[PDB]
């Protein structure tokens, strides 16, 4: 009927790739660029005019 | 595993020239097992449902 040796329930685990590597990716987000105000702000020098 | 008298006498030296066992011999037991597994392909990516 049964056996004189209990079979312990070993832990069961599985592996998920989830995220891929680098082949089917590219940037995949178009070319999103552009920046806010840069830290080194450029002062506005006085605009002089020259005439004869 | 139970070894052999030839192996136990080759482990010891005493061999003459061109006998192969002119020097003490060392042995290494190696065992390999070929088994099954299942691979599932879904949503373009692979994975092991059982690992």
């Amino acid at each position: 009927k049964n056996l004189s040796k209990c079979h312990q329930n070993k832990l069961k685990t599985f592996a998920r790739t989830a995220n891929s590597g680098a082949n089917p990716f590219r940037p995949a987000t178009a070319a999103p660029q552009g920046l806010s105000k840069q830290p080194v702000r450029k002062p506005f020098a006085s605009a002089r005019n020259a005439n004869s | 595993v139970t070894m052999s008298p030839e192996s136990v006498v080759a482990a010891a030296g005493g061999g003459n020239n061109n006998s192969g066992y002119n020097e003490p011999q060392r042995f290494a037991l190696v065992v390999i097992a070929v088994n099954h597994n299942v691979i599932r392909i879904m949503n373009g990516s692979m994975g092991f449902p059982i690992l």
